[PDB]
């Protein structure tokens, strides 16, 4: 077929320069069917039309075309995991591009492509689907929707393995598992197994994303024959024989090796070389099926500096004591492990290493460097309790405040009664004894109505400085100053309360609350205290016994000396420590000096959760005694005490508890463990049978003057209650269920059965 | 000091056990509990059994202390 015209129609991306020559026939040609198949596949295979037919007209032959559709832009939707720009260049390599011409028969192959990448993190699985949008002319659009979902697994098994079970083997998120399959490669080699060998490790799955098989194949004898030590060993020859001293039947490790090592290395450290050298060669013999390791030493001054760095909020001077040997003298290893665990045991930092650096220019001399990485530490509770009621208390910490060593205290505290507040500066090693200063400035607001006791306000302010100073690691003494103020004021007149007051020299009314009365006292305290306790939280076993002694020197308004004394036994009585026997004492007695009573506000209190359960706090003891007195807000149908617009005309014995000089407590628990509760978390729960004996009594007290009055001056009251104490570290925090019986109790001693408190942190 | 568990998640540890540390407050009238000296006399504790932070479980203030009326008691694991 003679061809004298061409033409193309649908040609617009595409020019016809292009065409006219990328197809065999062209303007005068002789052209037969198989030019046709040639000329339409060679268009086809020009890789730019969406469809091709080339056929012939009378004279003409014309060119019927569709272009394929230009990609204006490629968007993304529901690929949260890959990111965009990635899964365009993942797409950019494929052929996919903007400005490519897309080849709408490969969106399938683009799917699967995308789909395949898709397997990069844990989606195995997902569904990518094409939106092919068109566009202007012959532009188009091409968006992927992606429903990616999130790896699973449930089985590890071990093949290869007849030295051990497999569950044997499982006796000690998964996504990716190295140091782990090393931690597994150990087990082999701890126990002698030095030719153990991990072959492969295969992960199965199934048919949806979710699903994973974890196979780990092994190649498993041997163990020790004898150690062989061989070099410049410095004639330390004597001491390295106790390092690679050998059991017999020793199964191989190369762990432990290592540790004896790294011995050599410290011993020959010790000893003032820098850089020793061991090295390790295992000689294999498969013959005895037992390793011979040879082992080659190669044994290798003056300190410029000992830098500190990594110090942020530690000033660059505090640092400067806590170790075992000086800058600009001769180095000690030992003495650098010695002062090591210093840096550690403040608790100032996180993390402590050390590094050995070479002085530049200098043959022997080396710069010793110790690399230190919060202090700010905020401790808040709120609790609910017996005594307390609803109790506050917050505490503000720094540690390295403003680089000074000493750590900064601000603690608040507020109960139903008193409310606390104190300023603290602590150094907990002041010296080398271990000895501290505890600086404390103060102020406490008590109210002694809100303590189950005769009314009474006490506002104090002052400081205390008490400096510890250890002896035993059982045994430790404190002893120090302290200044305080007491603005006392409110009282209800009583006998008990002004016989104090007549002697201080102070003499107010007895029918007005209208009083106050100032004081300033300096006292030495001392505290002596054993401890031989097995644990300080659930001790099962041990004792600890406190001393506490104040004394006013002279000067102060009071005259008095305090004194008390606690003591705590436990006796197990099973070899396991679940069944444990308590023994508390409690004593305490103070006394006036200069012809002078101890105030009121110093005086010993037995009740409540804390001593004798079973008793309302502070219950036990001296009752008040109070006076004919005319009542302030006085209103009818309201209950006073001896208020003589109630018609009060003598003095009146009460119910209102108000302490004493002298007083003595002592129970006799028997701890047992708690009645249901599994061995797991049995560890945290305390069951308990407790009987508890209890007194206070006033030395001072009138019995001949107030015939008609209790003898509060009998200490042979002796108030007895017994029950049943459970104790748990529940999530909310620490509590107590004391629910007793006080079947020995004396005159107007109020019950509270049950008892208890709660904290948090 | 690590304070949770996620700190030390795919990390090779020994466990030596369980260590404490309390502060001890008698009365009303005396110091209060020092929870920093809780956390320190539980490290000592975890360096007596050698080791150089310590796992914090639940640092608590008891109400019910055979010896005292308020301690703050640390709970931790001593960790190499």
């Amino acid at each position: 077929f003679v061809v004298k015209d061409i033409h193309f129609e649908g040609l617009q991306r595409v020019a016809v320069g292009a065409a006219l020559l990328s197809m065999p026939v062209r303007t005068g040609d002789t052209v037969n069917d198989e030019d046709i198949s040639n000329t339409i596949r060679a268009l086809f295979a020009t890789g730019n039309f969406e469809d091709v037919r080339v056929l012939r007209d009378g004279d003409t032959l014309l060119v019927q075309v569709k272009e394929r559709p230009t990609i204006a832009s490629i968007t993304f939707s529901g690929n949260k995991s890959v990111k965009d720009d990635m899964l365009k260049q993942n797409l950019e390599a494929s052929g996919v591009r903007v400005g490519e011409s897309l080849d709408r028969t490969t969106i399938a192959d683009i799917e699967k492509g995308l789909e395949d990448f898709y397997y990069s993190v844990g989606k195995y699985s997902a569904s990518v689907k094409a939106v092919v949008t068109p566009l202007p002319r012959n532009r188009v659009d091409l968006k992927l929707v992606f429903q990616e979902g999130v790896a699973e697994i449930q089985q590890i098994n071990i093949v290869g393995n007849h030295a051990f079970t497999t569950d044997e083997l499982i006796s000690h998120q998964k996504q990716k598992l190295a140091g782990d399959l090393e931690t597994l490669r150990s087990y082999y080699l701890d126990r002698g197994y030095a030719r153990f060998n991990i072959d492969s490790t295969q992960v199965s799955l199934t048919p949806d994303k979710k699903g994973i098989y974890v196979t780990v194949n092994i190649t498993e004898q041997y163990k020790l024959s004898g150690v062989e030590v061989s070099g410049n060993l410095a004639g330390h020859s004597a001491e390295i024989e106790q390092l690679t001293k050998i059991e017999p039947g020793e199964l191989y490790n190369g762990t432990k090796v290592t540790k004896m090592e790294d011995d050599i290395k410290k011993l020959l450290g010790r000893y003032g070389y820098a850089y020793p050298r061991v090295q390790s060669m295992p000689e294999i013999n498969d013959a005895d099926k037992t390793v011979k390791l040879r082992v080659n030493v190669d044994a290798g001054f003056y300190v410029r500096k000992i830098r500190f760095e990594g110090n942020d909020t530690s000033k660059d001077a505090v640092l400067r004591r806590e170790m075992r040997q000086m800058e600009g003298a001769w180095l000690g290893s030992d003495l650098v492990d010695q002062g090591k665990e210093r840096l550690n045991r403040l608790g100032f930092f996180e993390t402590v290493d050390t590094d050995t650096q070479r002085v530049p220019g200098s043959p022997d001399q080396v710069d010793v460097v110790y690399k230190v990485k919060n202090t700010g530490s905020f401790n808040f509770g709120i609790g609910y309790g017996t005594e307390s009621g609803v109790s506050f208390q917050a505490g503000v910490q720094q540690d390295n405040w403003l680089g000074t060593g000493y750590a900064v205290g601000i603690n608040g505290t507020k109960n139903d009664y008193q409310t606390y507040a104190e300023l603290s500066v602590t150094n907990p090693y002041f010296t080398v004894d271990g000895v501290s200063l505890g600086g404390r400035l103060f102020y406490n607001d008590f109210q002694a109505d809100d303590a189950d006791l005769s009314d009474y306000t006490n506002k104090s302010y002052g400081t205390d400085v008490t400096l510890g100073f250890p002896i035993n690691e059982y045994n430790s003494l404190r002893a120090g100053l302290g200044y305080v103020h007491n603005s006392l004021s409110n009282m209800q007149p009583q006998v008990a309360m002004w016989r104090y007051l007549y002697s201080m020299g102070e003499h107010p009314s007895t029918s007005d609350q209208d009083n106050s009365f100032k004081t300033d006292d300096f006292t030495f305290n001392y505290g002596w205290t054993y401890n031989k306790l097995d644990r300080g939280y659930f001790p099962t076993d041990g004792s600890r016994v406190n001393l506490t002694g104040k004394v006013t020197i002279p000067g102060s308004d009071n005259e008095y000396y305090k004194v008390t004394l606690d003591t705590a036994t436990y006796v197990p009585i099973d070899d396991d420590h679940k069944w444990v026997v308590l023994g508390r004492t409690r004593w305490g007695y103070g006394d006036g000096l200069g012809g002078k009573e101890m105030p009121f506000y110093e005086n010993f209190y037995a009740g409540g959760s804390s001593t004798v359960r079973g008793f309302q706090s502070n219950t036990i003891g001296p009752k008040a005694v109070y006076f004919p007195h005319q009542a302030s807000n006085y209103d009818p149908d309201y209950d006073y005490e001896c208020a003589t617009q109630d018609g009060a005309k003598d003095l009146c014995k009460s119910d209102d508890a108000v302490g004493g000089n002298a007083m003595a407590v002592a129970s006799l628990e028997f701890i047992t463990p708690t009645p249901f509760i599994s061995d797991k978390y049995a560890n945290s729960v305390r069951t308990s049978f407790f009987w508890d004996m209890g007194t206070v009594w006033d030395t001072n007290w009138d019995s001949s003057q107030y015939s008609g009055y209790p003898d509060y001056s009998d200490p042979s009251n002796i108030r007895m209650s017994a029950g049943i104490a459970l104790q748990w570290m529940s999530p909310l925090g620490p509590l107590v269920f004391s629910y007793a019986q006080p079947f020995k109790k004396y005159d107007g001693d109020k019950a509270e059965q049950f008892q208890f408190n709660i904290g948090k942190t | 000091i690590y304070t949770n568990a996620e700190e030390l998640v795919g990390k090779p540890f020994r466990d030596l056990g369980e260590v404490s540390g309390d502060s001890c407050q008698a009365s009303n009238q005396d110091s209060p509990p020092s929870i920093p000296t809780a956390r320190k006399r539980m490290q000592i504790n975890a360096s007596k059994m050698k080791a150089n932070a310590v796992l914090l479980h639940s640092c608590e203030v008891t109400s019910g202390t055979p010896g005292c009326y308020r301690q703050a008691v640390c709970i931790g694991s001593a960790l190499n």
